[PDB]
Protein backbone atom coordinates (compact mmCIF):
# COMPACT_ATOMS: atom_id res chain seq x y z
CA UNK A 1 0.00 0.00 0.00
CA UNK A 2 3.23 2.25 -0.81
CA UNK A 3 2.06 4.11 -4.33
CA UNK A 4 4.80 3.02 -6.80
CA UNK A 5 2.75 6.39 -8.94
CA UNK A 6 5.11 8.98 -9.41
CA UNK A 7 3.58 12.65 -8.21
CA UNK A 8 4.08 16.35 -9.13
CA UNK A 9 4.30 15.82 -12.48
CA UNK A 10 5.01 18.72 -14.34
CA UNK A 11 7.05 20.76 -17.33
CA UNK A 12 10.08 22.95 -16.21
CA UNK A 13 11.17 23.94 -19.70
CA UNK A 14 10.16 24.23 -23.24
CA UNK A 15 11.05 24.52 -26.69
CA UNK A 16 8.77 24.91 -29.76
CA UNK A 17 9.72 21.14 -30.22
CA UNK A 18 11.10 19.86 -26.99
CA UNK A 19 9.75 19.29 -23.50
CA UNK A 20 11.99 19.48 -20.07
CA UNK A 21 9.84 17.27 -17.71
CA UNK A 22 10.52 16.37 -13.79
CA UNK A 23 8.59 14.07 -11.19
CA UNK A 24 8.81 13.37 -7.99
CA UNK A 25 10.06 9.50 -7.23
CA UNK A 26 7.42 7.14 -5.48
CA UNK A 27 9.25 5.78 -2.37
CA UNK A 28 10.08 2.44 -3.79
CA UNK A 29 12.61 1.01 -5.44
CA UNK A 30 12.07 2.46 -9.42
CA UNK A 31 14.09 0.20 -12.18
CA UNK A 32 13.35 2.21 -14.69
CA UNK A 33 10.37 5.27 -15.34
CA UNK A 34 8.04 5.16 -18.31
CA UNK A 35 7.61 7.90 -20.23
CA UNK A 36 4.42 8.34 -22.77
CA UNK A 37 3.70 11.23 -25.18
CA UNK A 38 1.14 11.58 -28.06
CA UNK A 39 -0.92 14.58 -29.25
CA UNK A 40 -3.49 15.20 -27.06
CA UNK A 41 -5.73 15.92 -30.53
CA UNK A 42 -6.97 12.11 -31.47
CA UNK A 43 -5.71 9.17 -33.11
CA UNK A 44 -1.94 10.51 -33.17
CA UNK A 45 0.63 7.31 -32.18
CA UNK A 46 1.53 7.57 -28.96
CA UNK A 47 5.28 7.39 -28.24
CA UNK A 48 7.50 5.91 -25.55
CA UNK A 49 11.23 5.10 -23.77
CA UNK A 50 12.68 4.35 -20.87
CA UNK A 51 14.70 6.60 -18.16
CA UNK A 52 16.59 5.07 -15.75
CA UNK A 53 15.26 4.35 -12.25
CA UNK A 54 17.79 7.03 -10.68
CA UNK A 55 16.92 9.70 -12.98
CA UNK A 56 13.73 12.07 -12.60
CA UNK A 57 14.03 13.84 -15.22
CA UNK A 58 13.55 13.37 -19.11
CA UNK A 59 13.81 15.46 -22.04
CA UNK A 60 11.11 14.84 -24.77
CA UNK A 61 11.87 15.66 -28.49
CA UNK A 62 11.14 16.38 -32.24
CA UNK A 63 7.67 17.67 -30.97
CA UNK A 64 5.39 20.08 -33.25
CA UNK A 65 5.45 23.93 -32.37
CA UNK A 66 1.84 24.93 -30.91
CA UNK A 67 0.54 21.03 -30.40
CA UNK A 68 -1.01 19.93 -27.39
CA UNK A 69 0.32 16.95 -25.82
CA UNK A 70 -0.23 14.43 -22.84
CA UNK A 71 2.59 13.11 -21.47
CA UNK A 72 2.37 10.03 -19.33
CA UNK A 73 5.15 8.71 -17.04
CA UNK A 74 4.61 5.16 -14.85
CA UNK A 75 7.27 2.86 -13.15
CA UNK A 76 8.85 -0.24 -13.28
CA UNK A 77 9.47 -0.69 -9.51
CA UNK A 78 10.49 -3.66 -7.60
CA UNK A 79 7.90 -4.27 -4.10
CA UNK A 80 8.32 -7.05 -2.03
CA UNK A 81 4.46 -8.11 -2.46
CA UNK A 82 5.03 -8.17 -6.77
CA UNK A 83 8.16 -8.44 -7.64
CA UNK A 84 8.82 -6.28 -11.21
CA UNK A 85 5.12 -4.87 -11.49
CA UNK A 86 4.40 -1.93 -13.37
CA UNK A 87 2.42 1.60 -11.60
CA UNK A 88 -0.33 3.32 -12.56
CA UNK A 89 0.59 6.14 -14.60
CA UNK A 90 0.53 10.02 -14.04
CA UNK A 91 -0.58 12.21 -16.33
CA UNK A 92 -0.29 15.52 -18.04
CA UNK A 93 -1.51 18.03 -21.01
CA UNK A 94 0.95 20.55 -22.05
CA UNK A 95 0.69 22.47 -25.67
CA UNK A 96 4.31 23.21 -27.59
CA UNK B 1 11.84 -40.30 7.45
CA UNK B 2 8.47 -39.99 7.68
CA UNK B 3 8.52 -37.91 11.00
CA UNK B 4 11.74 -35.83 10.46
CA UNK B 5 9.88 -34.30 7.26
CA UNK B 6 7.17 -33.01 9.76
CA UNK B 7 9.50 -31.45 11.74
CA UNK B 8 10.77 -29.56 8.69
CA UNK B 9 7.36 -29.18 7.31
CA UNK B 10 5.60 -27.81 10.67
CA UNK B 11 9.01 -25.72 11.57
CA UNK B 12 9.23 -24.27 7.97
CA UNK B 13 5.70 -23.23 7.88
CA UNK B 14 5.92 -21.51 10.66
CA UNK B 15 8.74 -19.78 9.29
CA UNK B 16 8.23 -19.29 5.90
CA UNK B 17 5.05 -17.82 7.31
CA UNK B 18 6.18 -15.19 10.12
CA UNK B 19 8.41 -14.03 7.11
CA UNK B 20 5.52 -14.16 5.19
CA UNK B 21 3.88 -11.60 7.97
CA UNK B 22 6.73 -9.58 8.40
CA UNK B 23 8.32 -8.87 4.72
CA UNK B 24 4.49 -7.47 3.84
CA UNK B 25 4.18 -5.73 7.52
CA UNK B 26 7.57 -3.75 7.10
CA UNK B 27 9.14 -4.21 3.82
CA UNK B 28 8.24 -1.16 1.94
CA UNK B 29 9.61 1.02 4.94
CA UNK B 30 12.80 1.32 3.37
CA UNK B 31 13.48 -0.06 0.15
CA UNK B 32 16.71 0.38 -0.42
CA UNK B 33 17.44 -2.08 2.46
CA UNK B 34 13.57 -3.37 3.40
CA UNK B 35 13.60 -4.01 6.97
CA UNK B 36 11.24 -7.04 7.18
CA UNK B 37 13.46 -8.94 4.95
CA UNK B 38 16.31 -8.02 7.51
CA UNK B 39 14.50 -8.85 10.58
CA UNK B 40 14.22 -12.39 9.48
CA UNK B 41 17.72 -13.21 9.09
CA UNK B 42 18.94 -10.93 11.96
CA UNK B 43 16.33 -13.25 13.84
CA UNK B 44 16.50 -16.21 12.62
CA UNK B 45 20.37 -15.42 12.91
CA UNK B 46 20.07 -15.31 16.18
CA UNK B 47 18.00 -18.20 16.83
CA UNK B 48 20.65 -20.25 15.32
CA UNK B 49 23.21 -19.04 17.28
CA UNK B 50 21.68 -19.69 20.85
CA UNK B 51 20.67 -23.36 19.07
CA UNK B 52 24.08 -23.90 18.42
CA UNK B 53 25.14 -23.18 22.12
CA UNK B 54 22.29 -25.09 23.44
CA UNK B 55 22.07 -28.34 21.16
CA UNK B 56 26.52 -28.84 22.13
CA UNK B 57 25.42 -28.44 25.90
CA UNK B 58 21.77 -31.24 25.18
CA UNK B 59 23.67 -33.70 23.78
CA UNK B 60 20.46 -35.93 23.92
CA UNK B 61 17.74 -33.26 23.26
CA UNK B 62 15.10 -35.08 20.31
CA UNK B 63 16.25 -34.11 16.97
CA UNK B 64 12.72 -34.07 15.90
CA UNK B 65 13.43 -30.88 17.93
CA UNK B 66 16.24 -29.97 16.40
CA UNK B 67 15.62 -30.62 12.78
CA UNK B 68 12.15 -28.38 13.47
CA UNK B 69 13.93 -25.63 14.89
CA UNK B 70 16.44 -25.26 12.27
CA UNK B 71 15.79 -27.08 9.28
CA UNK B 72 12.67 -25.95 9.90
CA UNK B 73 12.37 -22.83 12.13
CA UNK B 74 15.47 -20.86 11.02
CA UNK B 75 15.73 -22.39 7.64
CA UNK B 76 11.86 -21.29 7.00
CA UNK B 77 12.16 -17.83 8.15
CA UNK B 78 15.37 -17.06 6.79
CA UNK B 79 15.56 -15.91 3.03
CA UNK B 80 18.99 -15.92 0.81
CA UNK B 81 16.40 -15.42 -2.54
CA UNK B 82 14.78 -12.16 -0.94
CA UNK B 83 17.87 -10.78 0.16
CA UNK B 84 18.85 -10.97 -2.89
CA UNK B 85 16.26 -9.97 -5.30
CA UNK B 86 16.33 -6.92 -3.59
CA UNK B 87 20.52 -6.24 -4.19
CA UNK B 88 19.35 -7.27 -7.85
CA UNK B 89 16.76 -4.48 -8.04
CA UNK B 90 19.10 -2.01 -6.17
CA UNK B 91 21.51 -2.83 -8.70
CA UNK B 92 18.91 -2.76 -11.64
CA UNK B 93 17.83 0.14 -10.47
CA UNK B 94 21.70 1.65 -10.60
CA UNK B 95 21.64 2.42 -6.70
CA UNK B 96 25.21 0.56 -5.93
CA UNK B 97 25.51 2.18 -2.49
CA UNK B 98 22.59 0.50 -1.14
CA UNK B 99 22.96 -2.76 -3.02
CA UNK B 100 26.89 -2.79 -1.75
CA UNK B 101 25.06 -1.75 1.84
CA UNK B 102 22.66 -4.28 1.38
CA UNK B 103 24.85 -7.11 1.06
CA UNK B 104 26.91 -5.83 4.26
CA UNK B 105 24.80 -5.65 6.92
CA UNK B 106 22.92 -8.92 5.84
CA UNK B 107 25.98 -10.84 6.16
CA UNK B 108 27.93 -9.30 8.83
CA UNK B 109 24.98 -8.55 10.58
CA UNK B 110 23.38 -12.29 10.53
CA UNK B 111 27.16 -13.62 11.75
CA UNK B 112 26.34 -10.68 14.69
CA UNK B 113 23.33 -11.68 15.40
CA UNK B 114 24.94 -15.40 15.28
CA UNK B 115 27.67 -15.18 17.53
CA UNK B 116 25.18 -13.17 19.79
CA UNK B 117 22.79 -15.97 20.43
CA UNK B 118 25.91 -18.25 20.68
CA UNK B 119 27.94 -16.19 23.20
CA UNK B 120 25.21 -15.21 25.15
CA UNK B 121 23.78 -19.32 26.18
CA UNK B 122 27.96 -19.96 26.48
CA UNK B 123 27.85 -17.18 29.24
CA UNK B 124 24.45 -18.02 30.80
CA UNK B 125 25.98 -21.76 31.74
CA UNK C 1 -5.83 -17.22 4.58
CA UNK C 2 -5.18 -18.19 0.81
CA UNK C 3 -2.06 -16.50 0.64
CA UNK C 4 -0.95 -18.40 3.70
CA UNK C 5 -1.83 -21.70 2.28
CA UNK C 6 0.23 -20.65 -0.93
CA UNK C 7 3.37 -19.44 1.49
CA UNK C 8 2.82 -23.03 3.48
CA UNK C 9 2.69 -25.24 0.14
CA UNK C 10 5.04 -23.85 -1.23
CA UNK C 11 7.44 -23.03 1.67
CA UNK C 12 7.22 -26.69 2.97
CA UNK C 13 8.16 -27.61 -0.85
CA UNK C 14 11.32 -25.68 -0.41
CA UNK C 15 12.20 -26.29 3.09
CA UNK C 16 11.46 -30.28 2.25
CA UNK C 17 13.65 -30.08 -1.14
CA UNK C 18 16.43 -28.07 1.11
CA UNK C 19 16.25 -30.62 3.86
CA UNK C 20 16.64 -33.82 1.62
CA UNK C 21 19.47 -31.70 -0.57
CA UNK C 22 21.43 -30.76 1.92
CA UNK C 23 21.69 -33.62 4.39
CA UNK C 24 22.57 -35.66 1.23
CA UNK C 25 25.42 -33.42 0.06
CA UNK C 26 26.44 -30.92 3.01
CA UNK C 27 28.67 -33.62 4.04
CA UNK C 28 30.48 -34.22 0.82
CA UNK C 29 32.70 -31.01 1.13
CA UNK C 30 32.37 -29.60 4.57
CA UNK C 31 34.86 -26.71 3.99
CA UNK C 32 31.58 -25.21 1.33
CA UNK C 33 28.23 -27.78 2.02
CA UNK C 34 27.60 -28.00 -1.68
CA UNK C 35 24.14 -28.80 -0.33
CA UNK C 36 23.31 -25.77 1.02
CA UNK C 37 25.22 -23.63 -1.50
CA UNK C 38 23.48 -25.51 -4.91
CA UNK C 39 19.68 -24.98 -2.55
CA UNK C 40 20.70 -21.05 -3.29
CA UNK C 41 21.76 -21.21 -6.44
CA UNK C 42 18.92 -22.92 -7.61
CA UNK C 43 16.31 -20.76 -5.65
CA UNK C 44 18.31 -17.72 -6.86
CA UNK C 45 18.02 -18.93 -10.46
CA UNK C 46 14.32 -19.58 -9.72
CA UNK C 47 13.44 -16.09 -8.67
CA UNK C 48 15.37 -14.86 -11.54
CA UNK C 49 13.44 -16.72 -13.81
CA UNK C 50 10.41 -15.77 -11.54
CA UNK C 51 11.84 -12.00 -11.69
CA UNK C 52 11.21 -11.80 -15.87
CA UNK C 53 8.51 -13.93 -16.07
CA UNK C 54 6.29 -12.36 -13.69
CA UNK C 55 7.14 -8.97 -14.98
CA UNK C 56 5.54 -9.94 -18.35
CA UNK C 57 2.50 -11.51 -17.36
CA UNK C 58 0.63 -8.63 -15.08
CA UNK C 59 -2.59 -10.86 -15.27
CA UNK C 60 -1.52 -14.03 -13.50
CA UNK C 61 -2.89 -15.00 -10.09
CA UNK C 62 -0.97 -13.57 -7.12
CA UNK C 63 -1.04 -16.96 -5.56
CA UNK C 64 0.76 -18.45 -7.94
CA UNK C 65 3.42 -16.07 -7.75
CA UNK C 66 3.64 -15.91 -3.82
CA UNK C 67 3.93 -20.21 -3.81
CA UNK C 68 6.62 -19.87 -6.17
CA UNK C 69 8.54 -17.07 -4.81
CA UNK C 70 8.26 -16.03 -0.91
CA UNK C 71 7.06 -20.22 -0.19
CA UNK C 72 9.08 -22.01 -2.93
CA UNK C 73 12.02 -19.81 -3.33
CA UNK C 74 11.63 -18.60 0.37
CA UNK C 75 11.73 -22.25 1.90
CA UNK C 76 14.48 -23.63 -0.40
CA UNK C 77 16.72 -20.27 0.12
CA UNK C 78 18.51 -20.14 3.41
CA UNK C 79 20.59 -17.47 5.35
CA UNK C 80 20.81 -19.24 8.39
CA UNK C 81 22.13 -22.34 7.17
CA UNK C 82 25.05 -20.47 5.08
CA UNK C 83 26.01 -18.21 8.00
CA UNK C 84 26.12 -21.14 10.17
CA UNK C 85 28.80 -22.44 8.28
CA UNK C 86 30.56 -19.20 8.04
CA UNK C 87 30.57 -19.08 11.72
CA UNK C 88 31.67 -22.83 12.66
CA UNK C 89 34.58 -21.90 9.52
CA UNK C 90 34.88 -18.43 11.59
CA UNK C 91 35.65 -20.38 14.96
CA UNK C 92 37.11 -23.32 13.73
CA UNK C 93 40.16 -20.60 12.10
CA UNK C 94 39.40 -21.34 8.68
CA UNK C 95 38.96 -17.75 7.35
CA UNK C 96 40.03 -18.44 3.68
CA UNK C 97 37.12 -20.61 3.71
CA UNK C 98 34.83 -18.59 5.55
CA UNK C 99 35.78 -16.08 2.69
CA UNK C 100 35.46 -17.75 0.04
CA UNK C 101 31.81 -19.29 1.13
CA UNK C 102 30.69 -15.91 1.72
CA UNK C 103 31.54 -14.63 -1.70
CA UNK C 104 30.24 -17.92 -3.67
CA UNK C 105 27.04 -17.83 -2.17
CA UNK C 106 26.47 -14.22 -2.62
CA UNK C 107 28.49 -13.78 -6.02
CA UNK C 108 27.18 -16.84 -6.94
CA UNK C 109 23.46 -16.57 -6.25
CA UNK C 110 23.51 -12.75 -7.77
CA UNK C 111 24.86 -14.37 -10.83
CA UNK C 112 22.17 -16.82 -10.45
CA UNK C 113 18.77 -14.32 -10.42
CA UNK C 114 20.79 -12.50 -13.23
CA UNK C 115 20.88 -15.55 -15.66
CA UNK C 116 17.02 -17.24 -14.93
CA UNK C 117 16.66 -12.82 -15.14
CA UNK C 118 18.18 -12.38 -18.61
CA UNK C 119 17.08 -16.37 -20.00
CA UNK C 120 13.59 -14.96 -20.03
CA UNK C 121 14.29 -11.56 -20.59
CA UNK C 122 16.23 -12.91 -23.61
CA UNK C 123 14.07 -15.65 -24.47
CA UNK C 124 10.75 -13.31 -25.03
CA UNK C 125 13.15 -10.50 -27.61
CA UNK D 1 27.04 -40.01 7.78
CA UNK D 2 30.31 -39.21 7.88
CA UNK D 3 33.07 -39.98 11.43
CA UNK D 4 33.77 -37.01 13.27
CA UNK D 5 36.55 -38.61 15.25
CA UNK D 6 40.68 -38.05 14.49
CA UNK D 7 42.33 -41.30 13.32
CA UNK D 8 45.78 -41.88 13.65
CA UNK D 9 46.44 -40.40 17.00
CA UNK D 10 50.22 -41.34 17.78
CA UNK D 11 53.09 -40.49 20.02
CA UNK D 12 55.48 -38.97 17.25
CA UNK D 13 58.38 -37.88 19.85
CA UNK D 14 58.35 -38.08 23.63
CA UNK D 15 60.76 -37.23 26.06
CA UNK D 16 60.23 -38.43 29.67
CA UNK D 17 58.45 -35.19 31.07
CA UNK D 18 56.60 -33.97 27.29
CA UNK D 19 54.82 -36.02 24.51
CA UNK D 20 54.01 -35.08 21.33
CA UNK D 21 50.99 -36.35 19.85
CA UNK D 22 49.93 -35.92 16.49
CA UNK D 23 46.35 -37.11 14.46
CA UNK D 24 44.74 -36.62 11.16
CA UNK D 25 41.74 -34.63 11.00
CA UNK D 26 38.46 -36.28 10.59
CA UNK D 27 36.31 -35.03 7.49
CA UNK D 28 34.44 -32.83 9.04
CA UNK D 29 34.59 -28.66 9.90
CA UNK D 30 36.42 -29.31 13.58
CA UNK D 31 35.68 -26.39 15.41
CA UNK D 32 38.36 -27.20 18.14
CA UNK D 33 40.40 -30.51 19.14
CA UNK D 34 40.17 -31.97 22.81
CA UNK D 35 42.95 -33.58 24.49
CA UNK D 36 42.41 -35.37 27.68
CA UNK D 37 45.41 -37.14 29.89
CA UNK D 38 45.59 -38.55 32.75
CA UNK D 39 47.91 -41.57 33.96
CA UNK D 40 46.22 -45.48 33.15
CA UNK D 41 46.22 -46.49 36.78
CA UNK D 42 42.69 -45.20 37.88
CA UNK D 43 43.44 -42.36 40.08
CA UNK D 44 45.14 -39.71 38.13
CA UNK D 45 43.06 -35.94 37.68
CA UNK D 46 42.28 -36.31 34.00
CA UNK D 47 43.23 -33.25 32.49
CA UNK D 48 41.58 -31.93 29.25
CA UNK D 49 43.07 -28.93 27.30
CA UNK D 50 41.87 -27.76 23.52
CA UNK D 51 43.61 -26.67 20.72
CA UNK D 52 42.40 -25.16 17.13
CA UNK D 53 40.29 -27.00 14.56
CA UNK D 54 43.39 -25.63 12.27
CA UNK D 55 45.84 -27.63 14.15
CA UNK D 56 46.37 -31.62 14.50
CA UNK D 57 49.32 -32.28 16.84
CA UNK D 58 49.34 -31.05 20.24
CA UNK D 59 52.51 -30.93 23.11
CA UNK D 60 51.13 -32.45 26.82
CA UNK D 61 53.93 -31.63 29.21
CA UNK D 62 54.43 -31.75 33.39
CA UNK D 63 54.41 -35.46 33.17
CA UNK D 64 55.76 -38.30 35.26
CA UNK D 65 59.15 -40.50 34.06
CA UNK D 66 58.26 -43.80 33.45
CA UNK D 67 54.53 -43.40 33.80
CA UNK D 68 51.34 -45.03 31.48
CA UNK D 69 48.91 -42.26 30.56
CA UNK D 70 46.14 -42.62 28.67
CA UNK D 71 45.67 -40.20 25.97
CA UNK D 72 42.46 -39.20 24.40
CA UNK D 73 41.03 -36.57 21.41
CA UNK D 74 38.38 -35.97 20.36
CA UNK D 75 36.42 -32.94 18.40
CA UNK D 76 33.85 -30.04 19.39
CA UNK D 77 32.75 -30.20 15.63
CA UNK D 78 30.08 -28.15 13.20
CA UNK D 79 27.63 -30.48 11.13
CA UNK D 80 25.04 -29.88 9.23
CA UNK D 81 22.50 -32.55 11.22
CA UNK D 82 23.89 -31.91 14.43
CA UNK D 83 25.02 -28.17 14.56
CA UNK D 84 27.81 -28.30 17.15
CA UNK D 85 28.58 -31.64 19.10
CA UNK D 86 31.18 -33.31 20.95
CA UNK D 87 32.70 -36.45 19.17
CA UNK D 88 33.99 -39.92 20.05
CA UNK D 89 37.38 -39.84 21.52
CA UNK D 90 40.39 -41.82 19.54
CA UNK D 91 42.32 -43.16 22.84
CA UNK D 92 46.05 -44.55 23.06
CA UNK D 93 48.30 -45.37 26.32
CA UNK D 94 51.84 -44.03 26.31
CA UNK D 95 54.19 -44.84 28.73
CA UNK D 96 57.23 -42.32 29.33
C1 LIG E 1 27.95 -9.82 -13.79
C2 LIG E 1 27.15 -9.32 -14.98
C3 LIG E 1 26.80 -7.84 -14.88
C4 LIG E 1 26.20 -7.24 -16.14
C5 LIG E 1 24.78 -7.66 -16.44
C6 LIG E 1 24.21 -7.03 -17.70
C7 LIG E 1 24.29 -5.52 -17.72
C8 LIG E 1 24.29 -4.92 -19.11
C9 LIG E 1 23.09 -5.32 -19.96
C10 LIG E 1 23.29 -5.07 -21.43
O1 LIG E 1 22.02 -5.17 -22.09
C11 LIG E 1 21.03 -4.29 -21.55
O2 LIG E 1 19.74 -4.86 -21.77
C12 LIG E 1 18.71 -4.08 -21.14
C13 LIG E 1 17.41 -4.83 -21.29
O3 LIG E 1 17.52 -6.15 -20.74
C14 LIG E 1 18.66 -2.70 -21.78
O4 LIG E 1 17.85 -1.89 -20.92
C15 LIG E 1 16.83 -1.10 -21.53
O5 LIG E 1 15.60 -1.80 -21.33
C16 LIG E 1 15.36 -2.17 -19.95
C17 LIG E 1 14.08 -2.97 -19.91
O6 LIG E 1 14.22 -4.19 -20.64
C18 LIG E 1 15.32 -0.92 -19.08
O7 LIG E 1 15.18 -1.31 -17.71
C19 LIG E 1 16.60 -0.12 -19.27
O8 LIG E 1 16.57 1.07 -18.46
C20 LIG E 1 16.81 0.21 -20.74
O9 LIG E 1 18.03 0.92 -20.96
C21 LIG E 1 20.03 -2.02 -21.72
O10 LIG E 1 20.02 -0.78 -22.43
C22 LIG E 1 21.12 -2.93 -22.24
O11 LIG E 1 22.39 -2.32 -22.00
C1 LIG F 1 29.24 -8.59 -8.02
C2 LIG F 1 28.03 -9.48 -8.22
C3 LIG F 1 27.42 -9.36 -9.61
C4 LIG F 1 26.36 -10.41 -9.91
C5 LIG F 1 25.49 -10.08 -11.12
C6 LIG F 1 24.83 -8.72 -11.03
C7 LIG F 1 23.86 -8.42 -12.17
C8 LIG F 1 23.42 -6.97 -12.24
C9 LIG F 1 22.38 -6.68 -13.31
C10 LIG F 1 22.28 -5.22 -13.65
O1 LIG F 1 21.24 -4.98 -14.61
C11 LIG F 1 21.51 -3.86 -15.47
O2 LIG F 1 21.87 -2.74 -14.66
C12 LIG F 1 22.18 -1.58 -15.44
C13 LIG F 1 22.74 -0.55 -14.50
O3 LIG F 1 21.91 -0.41 -13.35
C14 LIG F 1 20.92 -1.14 -16.18
O4 LIG F 1 21.20 -0.05 -17.06
C15 LIG F 1 20.25 1.01 -17.07
O5 LIG F 1 20.61 1.91 -16.01
C16 LIG F 1 21.91 2.49 -16.15
C17 LIG F 1 22.25 3.23 -14.87
O6 LIG F 1 21.29 4.21 -14.48
C18 LIG F 1 21.96 3.32 -17.44
O7 LIG F 1 23.23 3.96 -17.59
C19 LIG F 1 21.72 2.34 -18.57
O8 LIG F 1 21.90 2.95 -19.85
C20 LIG F 1 20.35 1.71 -18.42
O9 LIG F 1 20.09 0.76 -19.45
C21 LIG F 1 20.49 -2.27 -17.11
O10 LIG F 1 19.33 -1.91 -17.85
C22 LIG F 1 20.28 -3.55 -16.32
O11 LIG F 1 20.01 -4.63 -17.22
C1 LIG G 1 33.23 -11.12 9.74
C2 LIG G 1 32.84 -11.09 11.21
C3 LIG G 1 31.50 -11.76 11.48
C4 LIG G 1 30.93 -11.52 12.87
C5 LIG G 1 31.74 -12.15 13.99
C6 LIG G 1 31.88 -13.66 13.88
C7 LIG G 1 32.79 -14.27 14.93
C8 LIG G 1 33.28 -15.66 14.60
C9 LIG G 1 34.52 -16.08 15.38
C10 LIG G 1 34.31 -15.96 16.87
O1 LIG G 1 34.70 -17.16 17.55
C11 LIG G 1 36.07 -17.17 17.97
O2 LIG G 1 36.93 -17.33 16.84
C12 LIG G 1 38.33 -17.33 17.18
C13 LIG G 1 39.09 -17.42 15.88
O3 LIG G 1 38.73 -18.58 15.11
C14 LIG G 1 38.63 -18.47 18.14
O4 LIG G 1 40.00 -18.39 18.59
C15 LIG G 1 40.63 -19.64 18.85
O5 LIG G 1 41.39 -20.05 17.71
C16 LIG G 1 42.48 -19.16 17.37
C17 LIG G 1 43.14 -19.73 16.14
O6 LIG G 1 44.28 -18.97 15.74
C18 LIG G 1 43.44 -19.03 18.56
O7 LIG G 1 44.48 -18.10 18.25
C19 LIG G 1 42.68 -18.58 19.80
O8 LIG G 1 43.57 -18.52 20.92
C20 LIG G 1 41.54 -19.54 20.08
O9 LIG G 1 40.79 -19.18 21.24
C21 LIG G 1 37.73 -18.37 19.37
O10 LIG G 1 37.94 -19.46 20.27
C22 LIG G 1 36.27 -18.33 18.93
O11 LIG G 1 35.41 -18.20 20.07
BR1 LIG H 1 11.73 -14.37 -2.64
BR1 LIG I 1 20.33 -24.26 9.91
F1 LIG J 1 20.58 -15.73 9.33
NA1 LIG K 1 14.75 -19.67 3.50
Amino acid sequence: SVSSVPTKLEVVAATPTSLLISWDAPAVTVVHYVITYGETGGNSPVQEFTVPGSKSTATISGLKPGVDYTITVYTMYYSYSDLYSYSSPISINYRT
Amino acid sequence: MIKSLFAVIIGGSVGCTLRWLLSTKFNSLFPNLPPGTLVVNLLAGLIIGTALAYFLRQPHLDPFWKLMITTGLCGGLSTFTTFSVEVFALLQAGNYIWALTSVLVHVIGSLIMTALGFFIITILF
